[PDB]
């Protein structure tokens, strides 16, 4: 039972490390969007 | 001579007012581009 519950707590830490990477994928995808707006403000300055 | 000095004054005032009307039509064009860059600054802060 102690081996069966060591493996359970190992899976529960894998779920936290899975959700840390999923929240970082959604964060970098939002940083790619604001950088796409920073480039459009640099093309309008190029037009200016 | 007095007609020629008067005509020289009018041409200088003509080219000084034709330049100032050019400087305000150019300043009214750059304000449209700088007001579009500010739209991309607010759109960035909604993306941040």
């Amino acid at each position: 039972i102690s081996q069966s519950e060591t493996y359970r707590r190992r899976r529960q830490e894998w779920e936290i490390q899975r959700n840390n990477a999923e929240a970082e994928l959604k964060q970098i995808d939002a940083q790619l969007k604001s950088l796409a707006v920073r480039r459009e403000a640099a093309v309008l300055q190029k037009t200016s | 001579t007095q007609f020629g000095s008067t005509l020289q004054n009018i041409i200088e005032r003509q080219d000084a007012e034709a330049l100032n009307a050019l400087l305000q039509n150019q300043a009214a064009e750059l304000i449209l581009t700088n007001l579009s860059i500010q739209d991309k600054t607010i759109e960035e802060l909604d993306a941040e």
